[PDB]
C-alpha cells in the first residue's frame, strides 16, 4: 500500500490527477454555463 | 552625352564573363600566392 | 603547528571566489590541509555543479561563516 | 457608445451574424427527421447559440461595423460604462489565481527544504502536505505582503548565487 | 597551434592526462598540491583542441584551460 | 525648536532637527544629505516669496474690481493696451519681456554670486531696511511666520490654477458660491476633479 | 605554408587548408586583431575605409541617376505621373527568349525594362529635377564627387598626410564640427537650393544654373528678411487647386506651415519641408557651437559627465569615466551609432508611409511598400548591429577599474535582474498573444465568430482622438474647440492637418481594430524578445556562469567543448546570430501588417482586415494566399505575364532558405569525415590524382557555419518579401 502510495505520490501522477482534476473542472463549468464571454453576476 | 545602342551588347558581356573571369583569374593567384 | 591553519571540520562556509559554480553559496568543510598547500579548504557542496561534481578546493581568504 | 462602436443590441450586423447562424443551423437540421439524435443535437446546438446572442446583448457589450463584440480594456473608461466586468475583474481574479499558485509553490518549495534530501521531496511529492498547503492559500495576498513587511520574502543580495562580471 | 594553459589549482588527479587522446599533457613534480603532481603540456603543438581535458577536470571551473587559434596540419586533424 | 508635527506621533527626523519652521514632515525621506538640504532650504524660501508675490496680486487684482487674474494678460494675443489701477501703460510686448529677462537675469545672477550660504537663505542688508531682524527671538519667529505663511501662499496658487483649470469662475465667485450653498457646490461637483464623483 | 592572401594574419597566413580563404575574408576588416597594428593605424584604416565607403556610396547613386536618365522614361513619367510606370534599367538578357521579351517591354519603351519601385522618380521630380541632361549632369559630377573622395582617402592613406590620435581624439572639435557644419549649414544649403528651385519648379518655372543669380525666389527680394518681417513670405502659399507641373493655382510663398498635404499629389508642400529644414538648420547651427573648443567658450564632455552624479548614491559613482570609456573604445561609439542611426531610420519608415514628402509617392503603391519594407529591414539590421559591437565593446574594450561604480559597472553587476525582467515580458507577451491568437482561431472555427475576445485599443484611439481624428468620437484635445490645443493654432496649421487626418484614403492616421492591436502586440513581443537577446548576450559577453573566462575567448569562439553539460552557442556572436532569425522575425510581423493593411486600404476592403486580421486563418488565406495568386502565375505552360520574375525570385528565395536549412542544421562531423572520404577518394583514382590541392580541404568553422547558415537565410527571407511584396502590390496596381 505505501510503496503503490508513494508511487502515487510520485510528480507525474499527481500531474495527471490535477489534470484531470482542472480539466474536468473546467468542462463542467462550460457544459453548465454554456459559453460566456463577459462577467455579468 | 547618351551612350550608343550597342552599348547593353558589349558592357553586360563585359562584366558578366570577361570582367569576372579576370577578377577569379587575378584571385586565383593571389590566393595560392607563396612567397 | 599552533591551532589550525583553517576552520573547523565540518562547520559551514560560504564561498567568497568569484569564479567558483558556488559563489556566495554554502558549504561543509570536509577537511583542511596542514602541510601548507594553495587551497586546502576542501568543501562539500549540496548541489553539484555543470560537471557533476560537488567537492572543491579552496584557499583560506575565501572563506566565510554562513550569514 | 465609445470609440465610436455601437451597442450589440442595437446593432445590425450583430443581427446579421445572427440570423447567419439560425440560418445555417437550420439548413443542417432541415436534412433529419425531427425523431433522430442529431436532431436534438442541433436543436441543443441553435437553443445554445440563441442562449449566447441574448446573453452576449444586454450586457454592456458593443460591437463596430462587423457585429463582433468588443471588449475596453483602460479602468475608469470601463467602470464608467460598466465595462468593467469585460476584463478588470477577471484580471483580478486572475491575479488572485495566480497569486494563490505562487504562494502554493512558494510555501512547498520552503517547507521542503529543511529535511535529508529535498530533491527527494520534490520529485516525489508529499500529498498530504501538498494539500494541506493548497487548503491554506485561500490567503495568499495577506501572507505575501506579510512577508514583504519581515523581509522574508525577498533574500539579500549575498547570499544569493551570482554570475560573475 | 592551440594555447593550454594549466594554473595552481590543479590537484593533480592525473584526469586530464588520460583523457587526453593525442598526449599533450604530462604530470611533473610539485609542492603546491597534496598530490605533489601539476600537469604540464610540453606537447602543445600537437594538441588540436578537443577540450576532453576540460570534462575530466574535477575541480570547480577549471584547472587546464585550451584556447583555440592558428590552425595547423596537426591542430586541424588531418590525415591528408 | 520644533514648532510643531505634521503627524503628532510620527517618526523624528535625526538630520532635521535645527531647522526654521521645523514641523517635521518628510515622508519620503528626501534632503537627507545636508548639501540638499540646504538647497531645499533655499528653493523652498524662494518659492515661498514668489508665491507670496502671485497670492497678493490674485488678491489684489480681484478685491479692487479690476479683472480675472487669468484674464489679465488676455491683452496679449494680439496686442492690446495694459494697464495698472488706470494708468494705461503704452509699453510693447517684446520691450517689457526684454526687459523683464534682463532683470531677472541679473538678479537670479547677483543671487547665484552671493556664495554665502547663511545669506542664500537670509540675506539681511540692504533688503532689510527697517531692521527689526536685530533680535534673534523675533528673527527666529518672524522666519516661522514667513514660513507658515508662504507656504498659506504656494498651496492658495495651487488651488487657484486647480480651480481655473477646473471651472471658469473666478476666486471671489468661487468663495462666495462656498459661502452660499457649501453642500451643493464645492470641488466635488465640478465633474472634472474627480472621475466619477 | 605562409602564404600572401592574410597578409593582415600571420598565424591565418601559415594555414594549409581551404578555411584560411574563409577566414581571410571574414577577418578582412577586423584591424583590431591583425599582428603588428597600432592604434594610429588603425584611424587611418578607418578613415581610409570610411573615404571608400562614401566613394562607393555616391558611385552607386550616380549610377542610379545614370540608368534612370539613360534607358529610362523619366520625362514621361514627369508628363503623367499618375499612369505610366517608372523605368529602373533597361534589360539585356541573351538567355530571354521572344515572348519574354515581349512581355517584359512596359512603359512605352524599346526593350525589355524594370519598372523602378526605388522611388527616386519621385524624389527628382519633387526636388526640381526635369530633363535627362540634368540627371546625365548630375550622376557625371556624382562621378567626379566619388573619384575625388577615393583619391582623397589614397591621398589621406599616403604618408605625411595621416592624421595624428589626438587629431582622431579631439572630440570636442569633431562634435562642434558635425553638429554645425555636417547638419546645419548642409541644411541651410538644402534648404536654400529647395527655396531657389524646388518652389519655382512646382510652380511652373524652370530655375537652373544658367539663369541663376538673374531669378529672384520671392518678389519682395531678400528684404523682409533684414527688415524682421518674416511673415511675409507666408502670405500667398498655393491653393488647393494647383498643378504640380504648372503654374496653374500658384502662389508667392517660400516658407509657411501650411500642415497636411497636397491636394493634388497627396504630400506635403515644398514650402513647409523648406520651412522646416531652415528651422532645423537654425537649430543646429545654435546648438553647433557649445562644446569646449580652443576659444575659451564651451562645454567640456568630461566635466559635464563627471558632475552628472545623483545625491545620495543614487546611481553610485554616477556617470564617471564614461567620457575615457567612449574614446578610448571605438565599439562603443560604433554601437551608438548604430542605434542611433537605426532608430532614424525607424523613424524614417514609420513618417514616410504616414507623411509622404514627394510628389505622387502616396498613388504609387509598390514603391511605398518597398521603401518602407527596405527602411525596416536595415533599421533591424542595425539595431542588431549596434547590439552586437556593443557586445563586442564589453568583451574588447572594457575596464572595470576605470569605470568602477559608473552605470555601466551597474548595470553590470544587476545583469541577471534586466535579462529576468526581459525574459519574463517576453513570455508574457507571447504566452497571451499566441493565446488570444489560438482562442480567435479556434473561434471562429467552430462557427460562431462572436465568441472571439476582441480588445478594442482604446490607448492608440485616445491618442488619435487626442491629435484631431474625430471618428472615434471622444472629447479631448484637437477634437473640442474648447480645449487650449484646438485653439492654439488655430490657423496656423489645424485647418489642413484636420482635413488630413479625418480623411480615410490617405495612410496618415489610420483605423486602428482589435486586429491591428493584436498585431501591435505581437510587434511588441518581438521587439522585447529580441532585446532580451541582444542584452543578454551583451551583459554576459565577457563572462557567465558557464564561462567566467569568456573575454580570454574574444568574441567569436565556437563553443567550451562538451564538457559542463555542453557548451555549445555560448558565446555573444551566438546570442547576435539568435537575434538576427528573431528580428527576421519582427520584421516579417512589423511588414505583413503594414502590407495587408495597406493592401485593404487600397483595394477599399478596410472591413476584411478588421474582421480576417483576428485569426490566423485570416492572415494564412487572406492574405499569404488570395494576395499570392498573381505572383504564382508569372510563368505557366499556359504563358506567362509581367510577375514571371516576380515568382521565379519568390521560389529562389524559398530556395535559399532551404540552404540555409542545410547550413544551420547540419553541423561539422558529419561533412569533416565526408570530406575525408572524399579526400580519399581524389586520392586513389587513375587519371585524376595528377592534379592535386595546395591547400588541403576542410569542413567550414562551426562560427563559419553558423554565418554561412545565417547568410543564406536572410537572403532567402528578403528575396522572398521583396517578390511577394511587389508581385501582389504591383500586379493589380499601379
Ligand atoms: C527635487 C528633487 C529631486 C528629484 C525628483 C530628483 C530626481 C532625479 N535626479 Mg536629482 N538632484 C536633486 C534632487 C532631485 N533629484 C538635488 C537636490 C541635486 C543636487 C544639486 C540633484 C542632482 C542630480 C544630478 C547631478 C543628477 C540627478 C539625476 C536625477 C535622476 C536620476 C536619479 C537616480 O539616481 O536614478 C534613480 C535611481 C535609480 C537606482 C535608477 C534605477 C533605474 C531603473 C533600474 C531603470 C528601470 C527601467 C525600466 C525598464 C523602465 C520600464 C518602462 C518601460 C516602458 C520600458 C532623477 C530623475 C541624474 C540625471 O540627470 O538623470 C536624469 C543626474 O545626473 N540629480
Ligand atoms: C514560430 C516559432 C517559434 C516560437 C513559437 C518560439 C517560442 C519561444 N522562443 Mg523562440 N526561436 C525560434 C522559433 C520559435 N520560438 C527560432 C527559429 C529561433 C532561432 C533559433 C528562436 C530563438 C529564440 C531565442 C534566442 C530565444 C527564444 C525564446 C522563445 C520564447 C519567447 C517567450 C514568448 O514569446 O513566450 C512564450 C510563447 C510561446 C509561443 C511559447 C510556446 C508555448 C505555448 C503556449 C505552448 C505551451 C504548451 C501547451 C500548453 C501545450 C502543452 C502540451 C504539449 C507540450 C504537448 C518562447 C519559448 C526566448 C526565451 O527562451 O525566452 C526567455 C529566447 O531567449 N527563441
Ligand atoms: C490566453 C488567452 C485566452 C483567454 C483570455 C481565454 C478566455 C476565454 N475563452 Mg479561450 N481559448 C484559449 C485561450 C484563451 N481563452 C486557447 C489557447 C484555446 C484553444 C485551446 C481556447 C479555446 C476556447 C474555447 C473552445 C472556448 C473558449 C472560451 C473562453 C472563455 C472561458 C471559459 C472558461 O474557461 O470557463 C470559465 C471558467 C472559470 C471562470 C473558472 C472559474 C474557477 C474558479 C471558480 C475561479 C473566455 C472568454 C469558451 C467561451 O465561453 O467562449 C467565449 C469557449 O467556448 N476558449
Ligand atoms: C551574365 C553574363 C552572361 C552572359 C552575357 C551570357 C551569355 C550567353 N549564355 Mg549564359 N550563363 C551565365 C552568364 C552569362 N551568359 C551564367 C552565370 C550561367 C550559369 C547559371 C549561364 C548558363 C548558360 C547556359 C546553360 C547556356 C547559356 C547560353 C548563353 C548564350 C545564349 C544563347 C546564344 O546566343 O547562343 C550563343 C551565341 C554566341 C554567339 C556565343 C558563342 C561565342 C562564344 C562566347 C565563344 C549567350 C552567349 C547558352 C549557350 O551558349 O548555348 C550553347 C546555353 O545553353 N548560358
Ligand atoms: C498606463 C496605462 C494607462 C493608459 C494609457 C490609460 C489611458 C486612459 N485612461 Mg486610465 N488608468 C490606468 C492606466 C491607464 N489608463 C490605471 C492603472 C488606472 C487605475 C485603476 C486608471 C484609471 C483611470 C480613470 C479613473 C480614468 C482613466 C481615464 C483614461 C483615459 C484618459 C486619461 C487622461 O489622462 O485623460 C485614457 C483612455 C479616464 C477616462 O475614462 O477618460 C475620461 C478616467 O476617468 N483611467
Ligand atoms: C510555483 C513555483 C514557481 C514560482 C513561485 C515561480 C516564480 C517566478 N518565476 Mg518561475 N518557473 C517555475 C515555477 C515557479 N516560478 C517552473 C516550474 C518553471 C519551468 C517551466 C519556471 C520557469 C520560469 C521562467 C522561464 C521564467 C520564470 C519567471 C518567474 C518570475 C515571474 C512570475 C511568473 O509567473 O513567471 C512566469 C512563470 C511561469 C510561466 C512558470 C509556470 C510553471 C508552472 C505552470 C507552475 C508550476 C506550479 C507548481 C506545480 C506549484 C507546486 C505546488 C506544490 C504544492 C506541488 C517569478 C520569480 C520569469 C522571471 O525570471 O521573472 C523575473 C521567467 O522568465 N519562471
Ligand atoms: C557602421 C557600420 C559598421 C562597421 C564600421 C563595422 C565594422 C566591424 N564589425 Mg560590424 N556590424 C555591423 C556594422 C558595422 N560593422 C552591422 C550592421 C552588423 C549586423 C549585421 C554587424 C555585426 C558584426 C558582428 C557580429 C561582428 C562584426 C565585426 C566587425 C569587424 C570586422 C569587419 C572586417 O574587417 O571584416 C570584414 C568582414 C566581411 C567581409 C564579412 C562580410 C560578409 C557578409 C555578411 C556577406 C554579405 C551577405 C551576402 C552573401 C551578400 C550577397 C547577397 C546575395 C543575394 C548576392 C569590424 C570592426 C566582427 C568583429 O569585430 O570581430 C570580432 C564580428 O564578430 N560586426
Ligand atoms: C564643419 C566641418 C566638417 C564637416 C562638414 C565634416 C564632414 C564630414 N566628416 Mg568630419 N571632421 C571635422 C570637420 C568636419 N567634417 C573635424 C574638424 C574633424 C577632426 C576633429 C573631423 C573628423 C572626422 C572623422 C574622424 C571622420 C569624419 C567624417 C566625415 C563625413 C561623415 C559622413 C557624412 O557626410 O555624413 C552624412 C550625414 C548625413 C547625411 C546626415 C563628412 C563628409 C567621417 C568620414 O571620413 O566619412 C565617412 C570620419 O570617419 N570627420
Ligand atoms: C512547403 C511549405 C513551404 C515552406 C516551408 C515555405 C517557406 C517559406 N515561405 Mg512560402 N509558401 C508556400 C510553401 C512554403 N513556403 C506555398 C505553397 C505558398 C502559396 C503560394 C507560400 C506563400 C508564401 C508567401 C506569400 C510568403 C512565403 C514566405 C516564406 C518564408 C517564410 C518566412 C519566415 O520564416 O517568416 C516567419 C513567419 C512569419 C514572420 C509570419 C508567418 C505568417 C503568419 C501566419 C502571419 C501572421 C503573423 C501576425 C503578426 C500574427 C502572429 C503573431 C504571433 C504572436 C501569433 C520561407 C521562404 C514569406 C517570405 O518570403 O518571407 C516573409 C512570404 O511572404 N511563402
Ligand atoms: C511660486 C508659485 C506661484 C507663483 C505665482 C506667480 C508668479 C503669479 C503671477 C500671476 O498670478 C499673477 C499675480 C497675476 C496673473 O494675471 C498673472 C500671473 C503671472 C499668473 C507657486 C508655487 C507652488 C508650489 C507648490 C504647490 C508646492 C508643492 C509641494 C509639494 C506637493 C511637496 C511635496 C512633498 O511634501 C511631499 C508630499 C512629501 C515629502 O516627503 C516631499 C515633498 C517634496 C516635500
Ligand atoms: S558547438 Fe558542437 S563541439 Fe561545441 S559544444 Fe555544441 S555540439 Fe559540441
Amino acid at each position: 500500500m505505501k510503496d503503490f502510495t508513494t508511487y502515487l505520490s510520485t510528480a507525474p501522477v499527481v500531474g495527471l490527477g490535477w489534470a484531470i482534476f482542472t480539466s474536468g473542472l473546467l468542462i463542467e463549468i462550460n457544459r453548465f454555463f454554456p459559453d460566456p464571454l463577459v462577467f455579468s453576476f | 552625352f547618351v551612350p550608343p545602342a550597342w552599348a547593353p551588347s558589349l558592357f553586360v558581356p563585359l562584366t558578366g564573363l570577361v570582367l569576372p573571369a579576370i577578377g577569379m583569374a587575378w584571385a586565383f593567384t593571389y590566393i595560392q600566392k607563396e612567397k | 603547528k599552533k591551532k589550525e591553519v583553517g576552520p573547523k571540520r565540518g562547520s559551514l562556509v560560504k564561498v567568497l571566489r568569484p569564479e567558483s559554480y558556488w559563489y556566495n553559496q554554502v558549504g561543509k568543510v570536509v577537511s583542511v590541509d596542514q602541510s601548507g598547500i594553495r587551497y586546502p579548504v576542501v568543501v562539500r557542496f549540496e548541489n553539484q555543479n555543470y560537471a557533476g561534481v560537488s567537492t572543491n578546493n579552496y584557499a583560506l581568504d575565501e572563506v566565510t561563516d554562513p550569514p | 457608445d465609445v470609440a465610436g462602436l455601437t451597442p450589440c443590441s442595437e446593432s445590425k450586423a450583430y443581427n446579421k451574424l445572427e440570423r447567419k447562424e439560425l440560418k445555417t443551423l437550420e439548413k443542417r437540421l432541415k436534412k433529419y427527421e425531427p425523431g433522430s439524435a442529431p436532431y436534438l443535437a442541433l436543436q441543443a446546438t441553435k437553443e445554445r447559440t440563441q442562449n449566447r446572442f441574448k446573453n452576449y446583448a444586454k450586457a454592456g457589450l458593443l460591437c463596430g461595423n462587423d457585429g463582433l463584440p468588443h471588449l475596453i480594456s483602460d479602468p475608469g473608461l470601463a467602470l464608467r460604462f460598466n465595462h468593467a466586468g469585460e476584463v478588470f475583474i477577471p484580471t483580478f481574479g486572475f491575479l488572485y489565481v495566480a497569486g494563490y499558485i505562487g504562494h502554493v509553490g512558494r510555501q512547498y518549495i520552503i517547507k521542503s527544504k529543511e529535511d535529508a534530501k529535498p530533491t527527494d521531496k520534490e520529485i516525489i511529492l508529499d500529498v498530504p502536505l501538498a494539500l494541506q498547503l493548497a487548503f491554506q492559500g485561500w490567503a495568499w495576498p495577506l501572507a505575501a505582503i506579510q512577508e514583504l513587511r519581515n523581509g522574508s520574502l525577498l533574500e539579500k543580495d549575498e547570499n544569493i548565487t551570482v554570475s560573475p562580471r | 597551434a592551440h594555447v593550454v594553459k594549466i594554473y595552481d589549482t590543479c590537484i593533480g588527479c592525473t584526469q586530464c592526462v588520460r583523457a587526453c587522446p593525442l598526449d599533450v599533457l604530462e604530470m611533473v613534480p610539485w609542492d603546491g598540491c597534496k598530490a605533489a603532481q601539476m600537469a604540464s603540456s610540453p606537447r602543445t603543438e600537437d594538441c588540436v583542441g578537443c577540450k576532453r581535458c576540460e570534462t575530466a577536470c574535477p575541480t570547480d571551473f577549471l584547472s587546464v584551460r585550451v584556447y583555440l587559434g592558428n590552425e595547423s596540419t596537426r591542430s586541424l586533424g588531418l590525415a591528408y | 525648536q520644533r514648532a510643531g508635527n505634521f503627524a503628532p506621533g510620527s517618526e523624528p527626523k535625526e538630520y532635521l532637527n535645527d531647522l526654521p519652521g521645523n514641523f517635521n514632515f518628510d515622508p519620503l525621506e528626501l534632503g537627507k544629505e545636508k548639501g540638499t538640504l540646504q538647497r531645499y532650504r533655499e528653493a523652498e524660501l524662494i518659492h515661498c516669496r514668489w508665491a507670496m508675490l502671485g497670492a497678493a496680486g490674485c488678491l489684489a487684482v480681484e478685491v479692487l474690481g479690476l479683472g480675472n487674474w487669468y484674464d489679465a494678460p488676455l491683452w496679449a494675443v494680439t496686442g492690446d493696451k495694459p494697464t495698472w489701477f488706470g494708468i494705461e501703460v503704452p509699453f510693447d510686448i517684446a520691450t517689457i519681456l526684454g526687459v523683464e529677462v534682463v532683470a531677472m537675469a541679473v538678479a537670479e545672477g547677483l543671487r547665484n554670486d552671493n556664495q554665502d550660504m547663511e545669506k542664500r537663505l537670509y540675506p539681511g542688508g540692504a533688503f532689510d531696511p527697517l531692521g527689526f531682524s536685530k533680535d534673534p527671538k523675533s528673527f527666529e519667529d518672524k522666519k516661522l511666520k514667513e514660513l507658515k505663511n508662504g507656504r498659506l501662499a504656494m498651496v492658495a496658487c495651487l488651488g487657484f490654477a486647480g480651480q481655473h483649470a477646473a471651472t471658469g469662475k473666478p476666486i471671489l465667485e468661487a468663495l462666495g458660491d462656498h459661502l452660499s450653498s457649501p453642500f451643493f457646490n464645492n470641488f466635488a461637483t465640478n465633474g472634472v476633479s474627480v472621475p466619477g464623483v | 605554408a605562409t602564404k600572401l592572401f592574410p597578409k593582415f594574419s600571420q598565424g591565418l597566413a601559415q594555414d594549409p587548408s581551404t578555411r584560411r580563404i574563409w577566414y581571410g575574408l571574414a577577418t578582412a576588416h577586423d584591424f583590431e586583431s591583425h599582428d603588428g597594428m597600432t592604434e594610429e593605424n588603425l584611424y587611418q584604416k578607418i578613415f581610409a575605409s570610411h573615404f571608400g565607403q562614401l566613394a562607393i556610396i555616391f558611385l552607386w547613386t550616380s549610377g542610379n541617376l545614370f540608368h534612370v536618365a539613360w534607358q529610362g522614361n523619366f520625362e514621361q513619367w514627369v508628363t503623367d505621373p499618375i499612369h505610366v510606370r517608372p523605368i529602373a534599367h533597361a534589360i539585356w538578357d541573351p538567355h530571354f527568349g521572344q515572348p519574354a521579351v515581349e512581355a517584359f517591354t512596359r512603359g512605352g519603351a524599346s526593350g525589355p525594362v524594370n519598372i523602378a519601385t526605388s522611388g527616386v522618380y519621385q524624389w527628382w521630380y519633387t526636388i526640381g529635377l526635369r530633363s535627362n541632361q540634368e540627371l546625365y549632369v548630375s550622376s557625371v559630377f556624382l562621378a567626379l564627387v566619388s573619384a575625388v573622395f577615393l583619391f582623397a582617402g589614397w591621398l589621406h592613406l599616403q604618408p605625411n598626410f595621416q592624421p595624428s590620435l589626438s587629431w582622431f581624439k579631439d572630440a570636442e572639435s569633431r562634435l562642434n564640427h558635425h553638429l554645425s557644419g555636417l547638419f546645419g549649414v548642409s541644411s541651410l544649403a538644402w534648404t536654400g537650393h529647395l527655396v531657389h528651385v524646388a518652389i519655382p519648379e512646382s510652380r511652373g518655372q524652370h530655375v537652373g544654373w544658367d539663369n541663376f543669380l538673374s531669378v529672384l525666389p520671392h518678389p519682395q527680394g531678400l528684404t523682409p528678411f533684414w527688415s524682421g518681417n518674416w511673415a511675409a513670405y507666408a502670405q500667398n502659399p498655393d491653393t488647393a487647386s494647383h498643378a504640380f507641373g504648372t503654374a496653374d493655382g500658384s502662389g508667392t510663398a517660400i516658407l509657411t506651415f501650411l500642415g497636411g498635404f497636397h491636394p493634388q499629389t497627396q504630400s506635403l508642400w515644398l514650402s513647409d519641408m523648406a520651412h522646416h529644414h531652415l528651422a532645423i538648420a537654425v537649430l543646429f547651427i545654435v546648438a553647433g557651437h557649445m562644446y569646449r573648443t580652443n576659444f575659451g567658450i564651451g562645454h567640456r564632455l568630461e566635466a559635464i559627465l563627471e558632475a552628472h552624479t545623483p545625491p545620495a548614491g543614487g546611481l553610485g559613482a554616477g556617470h564617471k569615466g564614461l567620457f575615457h570609456t567612449v574614446n578610448n573604445s571605438l565599439h562603443f561609439q560604433l554601437g551608438l551609432a548604430l542605434a542611433s542611426v537605426g532608430t532614424i531610420t525607424s523613424l524614417v519608415a514609420q513618417h514616410m508611409y504616414s507623411l509622404p514628402p514627394y510628389a505622387y509617392l502616396a498613388v504609387d503603391f509598390t514603391t511605398q511598400a518597398s521603401l518602407y519594407t527596405h527602411h525596416q529591414y536595415i533599421a533591424g539590421f542595425i539595431m542588431c548591429g549596434a547590439f552586437a559591437h556593443g557586445a563586442i565593446f564589453f568583451i574588447r574594450d572594457y575596464d572595470p577599474e576605470q569605470n568602477k561604480g559608473n552605470v555601466l559597472a551597474r548595470v553590470l553587476d544587476h545583469k541577471e535582474a534586466i535579462i529576468s525582467h526581459l525574459s519574463w515580458v517576453s513570455l508574457f507577451l507571447g504566452f497571451h498573444t499566441l493565446g488570444l491568437y489560438v482562442h480567435n482561431d479556434v473561434v471562429q472555427a467552430f462557427g460562431t465568430p462572436e465568441k472571439q475576445i476582441l480588445i478594442e485599443p482604446v490607448f492608440a484611439q485616445w491618442i488619435q482622438a487626442a491629435q484631431g481624428k474625430s471618428l472615434y468620437g471622444f472629447d479631448l484635445l484637437l477634437a473640442s474647440s474648447s480645449s487650449s490645443a484646438y485653439s492654439a493654432g488655430q490657423s496656423l496649421w489645424l485647418p489642413g492637418w484636420l482635413e488630413a487626418i479625418n480623411n480615410n484614403q490617405n495612410s496618415l492616421f489610420l483605423t486602428i481594430g482589435p486586429g491591428d492591436f493584436l498585431v501591435h502586440h505581437a510587434i511588441a513581443l518581438g521587439l522585447h524578445t529580441t532585446t532580451l537577446i541582444l542584452v543578454k548576450g551583451a551583459l554576459d559577453a565577457r563572462g557567465s556562469k558557464l564561462m567566467p573566462d569568456k573575454k580570454d575567448f574574444g568574441y567569436s569562439f565556437p563553443c567550451d567543448g562538451p564538457g559542463r553539460g555542453g557548451t555549445c552557442d555560448i558565446s555573444a556572436y551566438d546570442a547576435f546570430y539568435l537575434a538576427v532569425f528573431w528580428m527576421l522575425n519582427t520584421i516579417g510581423w512589423v511588414t505583413f501588417y503594414w502590407h495587408w493593411k495597406h493592401l485593404t486600404l487600397w483595394q477599399g476592403n478596410v472591413s476584411q482586415f478588421d474582421e480576417s486580421s483576428t485569426y490566423l486563418m485570416g492572415w494564412l488565406r487572406d492574405y499569404l494566399w488570395l494576395n499570392s495568386s498573381q505572383l504564382i502565375n508569372g510563368y505557366n505552360p499556359f504563358g506567362m505575364n509581367s510577375l514571371s520574375v516576380w515568382a521565379w525570385t519568390f521560389l529562389f528565395g524559398h530556395l535559399v532558405y532551404a540552404t540555409g536549412f542545410m547550413f544551420l542544421i547540419s553541423w561539422r562531423g558529419y561533412w569533416q569525415e565526408l570530406i575525408e572520404t572524399l579526400v580519399w577518394a581524389h586520392e586513389k583514382t587513375p587519371l585524376a590524382n595528377l592534379v592535386y590541392w595546395k591547400d588541403k580541404p576542410v569542413a567550414l568553422s562551426i562560427v563559419q557555419a553558423r554565418l554561412v547558415g545565417l547568410a543564406h537565410f536572410s537572403v532567402g527571407y528578403i528575396f522572398t518579401y521583396a517578390a511577394f511584396l511587389i508581385a501582389s502590390t504591383s500586379g493589380r496596381f499601379g
